[PDB]
């Protein structure tokens, strides 16, 4: 829950996770870019947020 | 072993520690360790199980870590601690039951299931901490080569057997001298018989003697010695060497004389006990000699040299008992005993989930066999899961 | 309870850490702990004790809070805490002894006495911490209805017994055949006997049967089995079973033939055990079946086939014996042992105020009763009077 | 001894915590105790030893701090640690032993090693921590002058005594009634035989009685009450009382009839079962009195009507016994028991470095003798050596 | 299960609270409860399983919620409310099914169904509201460790026996003397008969005594006792105990006389009525103890006088009944009654579907067994199934 | 033990020395003795006990300095000092004799009354001096 996360500031759980590509789920309202280049999706920015 | 002894504590404390109204500063460090857990565990794929009956599970870990309150813990906050708790410790108790069915003539020592095997990487080593039990202390000194030490409420040391010797003896079974014992536990029952009552035997002393050799040195043992064996001191029909025949046994008891309790230690003579009874003290030995004497009473009643004529039939048999029982001691090797149910949490696992006789250990874990065989790959198989066990049993 | 039991607890971590010397990093969690039980204990007023003898005690708490600005205890510190220190063990085992004097019929596993229900309340919740005795967290499991376990060395399963069962028999009592046994505490000694040695029995084998059936299912139990049953083998004259006379009782002991235990639960086999002999064990059971058998030996020597004839009289009684013994075991329920003090201390305690027969326990705590008809509202308060023990022995004791 | 048992508890708790990959939250305060234990002993010199076979060794202590700026440990904080914490383990075991085998009469209680008495300083009570263990705990409180309590299972009260009385006695020893009992550490079997039945008597009962006089006073005791004496049910020859002659004994087991139980402080009756058989609790008493009756059966059949004459001679003799087996008690003072190891260390120690005997205890630790004349200056020098024992006990 | 009632009991208010042309406050707590648990349900996926003949069903959800904006409710509102009040109680039906077919030994309180155990995540938690009904509100109790009991109107606690004993009888069963019984549901009728009329009896009065141990402590149980046992009160001919012949029974009813009716508790006399018909209560027993005489009139009328001569041939022979009917009580357990149903639907549900037999529960559901060997493991089986029963008729 | 030497050896030296006539010189260090036992004593609550047939006893301790600033010793400043002297020297009479009828098995060279256990605390040790006896 980023909520949670923002409300605590323990970024432990979310830094461990990041650092060892572990699949996860960030839960929230979040704004998002609409991307529609097929190069940005071979190049992987998606990835790099 | 330390890591899941680690997950053990760490989950005992938690379900310890973690209770409604407590100080956050209560468990301060427990949450810390707790949450070290999760993290080191999350995103990790476990399985246990896949031998006899004990069903294949997977385990997956996806956590997220406990919270802080300000002053103290509340309900909210041991509900979502104990729903963890739970899981962690379902899969704890599958790790040390996949464990403890398991063994291996090479290697005894080190993890046979997957779990365990995993658990030993040194990425899971951050879970390490306090190890303060007995039985991984022993583990952490065996591995370093350490001096090991474990305390026995009278230890099972003694193979089951209870047999006879027969010194002098004819087909009739009417005149014998000779010695029956039982070797129980942690109970010797010796008796010596004479069926003469030494009428004939040099200065009418009768000199018997028994030796047990214990499968493993006891250090620090306190012992009971009683004069009488009652477990010989009635009369009863006892099968033949070979099983052929059937003789009686007839006792009637008098006081052993010259009365000698040798404790050895590899041949030497460690502790010597004359004519002592009740408490002693053996401080190292792996070997008991009990020698004692059958005197003839110079002077009797009438009563009593009736029992004892100067030649057969014999109809009254002079019988000398003596009773050792070890109450407690110290055994570098683990041992079943009176206070602990590690032999028993082992059988009753192994037995629940019909686990096939493996090459290490008897059928069934019968101790008796177990115990005749002490091999030093038995007692490092025994050892891990004994281990196992008590880390079982500080959650289940 | 949690709360009481954490007051002892905390009493008991405040006498053994709070010392002259010791740095204040080594209690500065005991001491908040401490300082909290003051302030939640503080301005309120407790009664201990109206039954029996026990004397009605009035407790108040008016206690300043013990310093946090020093950095290694010293000597007038150490006998301020432990000022404080003595009269809430004084509390406690007045607390403790209050609610073992008491027993209900309905809520048995609730509090008794006045001051236990008191500090049921919520304000003393924030009192509770570590609960890591096997007693308390066997409550806090059954609490929540988990699976509690208590582990007894020679626990005391067994109400005494000392009887026996002819299945052969007449009234000058020369020719008799059944079973003698005494089941005491973690013990069954059990001995089957034939007068005529089995001489006109089908194939010289007499079997003899003996089911013990526990109140409780004992779990991961250690258990020696010997062949001899000592208590069975010696002369004895015995009432018969009307009273009307006493029988003469003469064994000759033969080692028993075809041993079968067979430890059972809800009537359903788990463990067998075939001419077994010294350690075994029974996993899960709450019925023990020992069948042995005397068989005539074929072959006697003169001695031997003189003690038994072919017709009466006989004037040697075969024998074979069995004994068990528990040497260790688990039960989801409290039990007495040879190893704990919680049936002693409980005892004590009623007996030194001479506390009147409740409607629950037995008249005076009599251990045999009790594990006789050890019934569910018995198993409650006996659970809750054994916790209040350990609580008050983590003190007094 | 509290300093010295902080030092081994410190040791103790540094062996189970220091582990490779733990957090250093997990250890902290333990890390701070152990480097104030190093600087309260830096730059001090001690001497153990000299007394029998136990060598003399010199004791010095320069030791540099642990580190604090860790995370998780890793290997080399555990070998820096474990090098320091072997030293002063050594150095606590070998004071332990020194102080375990030194007496006093006057002044029992007090340190008698030197550096024992050296460590009672006040510059050492800043290695004083927690002190939770059952022996330092009484230990505290017995300093305080406070109630002191030790649970001991089976407790070791009753010194070793086979012996009988005979109230009814000839020459010829073939019309004899009396009493034959042994006490044993917790066991008391006790047995009333009269050769002729109670034929004579008044109301054809025999009374019999027993008392036995506990050194210490038992509180909160458990005890089994059985209603046969196995140890005195079997046929026997035993000497006379002058040991001039021996007698013939041939029980034949009647049940004890108005069996009555008293537990008994300062002659005051505590507690009272009169019939009662199985467990039973004593709260508080120093004497047992066991009172129990031999009934002759007003109804016999043949064979036992048989048994039992009119007149002499009398071949079968009537016997009714008593078990009592103490399981669990509480004493003030320290007892050996069957469960604890203490008396098996102290006896250890002193019999390995072949400790002269002392003005206090008997040679070579005998318990029976120790608990016969268990004296207020013996139980000093006992409790003193039985808590440096355990305090040994935590470390070797 | 609490979730499982709570569904349960949404759709049974919905049910009955949602009709055309009521008010919207009459509903509006029963609405949001309905869109909370379609708010719960929504995006999940459950299968009710295939045991038996019970046909594998897969469960989706994806409804809309209901409106909430009108002042009355119309016809619209109620079909669109239908649509899915249809679905979700098929659902909850298929659930309870599932459940009350299942048993298991080790947990049998736990759901074994796993729509059930899905539905006990905390996910759904948001579903449980009110839990009013007595057998989930004992649930709750029982799950708190509180004191909760169920009431029933005639319990069926005595399992069916129809059974007698012969104390006096001979092979031609001419001169018998024993008891009759019939303990049949909540029903004891018990009739102890003399052939010879206590012609040769102490006091001419024979004795007779019935002991009907229950198999759960029963309590606040109003109880009716009547004089007479009508089921023994006409001529029978009755097979032997072995079945080799058949006796005649002739009764010619007496009196009972000193008729004691004793309910205990743990062997105590918690209740005694002696002498007293009609209603009475016993507030807390496990066994009932009927004590009661056949006492020879001492005056009879030649008729009479007729009927039982001074020696044999008894043509007549003399009876005196009892009959103990218990009309209400309170179980800690759960039992069958005549007022409920739940015994009654899980065998149903067990017979349509050919549920096989389990390792539980006798075959059939039979009542008779169930309650002759209630174990712990039976009795949390018994309460778990019957819970579901009675949310199944909630609905169906 | 020390600490009721001391006490019974100041009011010895008190009633041997503050005598009428006496030079101030000869008693300044026994007064300011004196005084040190008297400011450690106020304020202090002592029972002696009623073992046997011994009567209990309660003790207030409230007690003016004795003077200073005299060349010889007048019979008012006698007179002051003979009342202090005479209430502590019943004190410690029945502190002793307390102390003399109580024993021990175990540890029975520490004091057993409670006014003795009371004395052995930090705060009297300013009591003691001279142990010459
Ligand atoms: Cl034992
Ligand atoms: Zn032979
Ligand atoms: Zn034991
Ligand atoms: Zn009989
Ligand atoms: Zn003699
Ligand atoms: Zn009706
Ligand atoms: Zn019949």
């Amino acid at each position: 829950n980023l909520e949670e996360l923002m409300r605590t500031g323990d970024y432990a759980q979310i830094t461990n996770m990041l650092l060892n590509n572990q699949p996860v789920a960030l839960v929230g309202a979040l704004p998002f870019i609409t991307d529609s280049s097929v190069i940005s999706l071979v190049a992987k920015l998606d990835a790099t947020v | 072993m330390d890591v899941l002894y680690s997950l053990s504590k760490t989950l005992k404390d938690a379900r310890d520690k973690i209770v409604e109204g407590t100080l956050y500063s209560n468990v301060s460090d427990l949450i810390q360790q707790f949450n070290q857990m999760i993290i080191t565990m999350n995103g990790n794929e476990f399985q246990t199980g896949g031998i006899g009956n004990l069903p294949i599970r997977n385990w997956n870990f996806d956590f997220g870590l406990l919270g802080t309150t300000l002053l103290n813990l509340d309900a909210n906050y041991v509900e979502t601690a104990r729903n963890t708790i739970d899981y962690f410790v379902d899969f704890v108790d599958n790790v040390c039951m996949d464990e403890m069915v398991r063994e291996s003539q090479r290697n005894g020592i080190a993890p046979q299931s997957d779990s365990l095997r995993k658990l030993s990487g040194i990425k899971f080593k951050r879970i390490n901490f306090d190890n303060s039990s007995e039985y991984i202390e022993n583990w952490n000194l065996q591995n370093r080569r350490q001096r090991t030490g474990f305390t026995f409420h009278k230890p099972n040391i003694f193979p089951y057997s209870a047999s006879f010797t027969l010194n002098r003896s004819q087909p009739a079974h009417d005149n014998l001298m000779g010695t029956m014992w039982l070797n129980a536990g942690s109970e010797i029952q010796v008796a010596g018989f004479d069926y003469s009552c030494a009428i004939n035997a040099p200065a009418n002393i009768q000199q018997f003697e028994h030796i047990v050799q214990l499968r493993r040195v006891l250090t620090t043992a306190t012992i009971t010695l009683l004069p009488d064996a009652e477990r010989f001191s009635f009369p009863r029909v006892i099968n033949s060497a070979d099983g052929a025949t059937t003789w009686y046994f007839n006792p009637v008891i008098l006081r052993p004389n010259n009365v000698e309790v040798e404790f050895l230690l590899n041949g030497q003579i460690i502790n010597t006990y004359q004519a002592r009874f009740g408490t002693i003290i053996a401080r190292n030995f792996d070997t008991i000699r009990l020698s004692f004497q059958l005197m003839r009473p110079p002077n009797m009643t009438p009563a009593v040299a009736a029992l004892f004529p100067n030649a057969q039939p014999f109809e009254h048999h002079a019988t000398v008992g003596l009773t050792l029982r070890i109450e407690s001691a110290v055994c570098e090797s683990v041992l079943a005993d009176a206070s602990k149910t590690m032999l028993a949490n082992v059988t009753s696992v192994r037995q629940e989930y019909a686990i096939p006789v493996g090459p290490v250990f008897p059928p069934g874990m019968n101790w008796t066999d177990l115990i005749t065989n002490y091999s030093p790959s038995r007692e490092d198989n025994l050892q891990r899961v004994f281990t196992v066990a008590s880390i079982r049993s500080m959650l289940v």
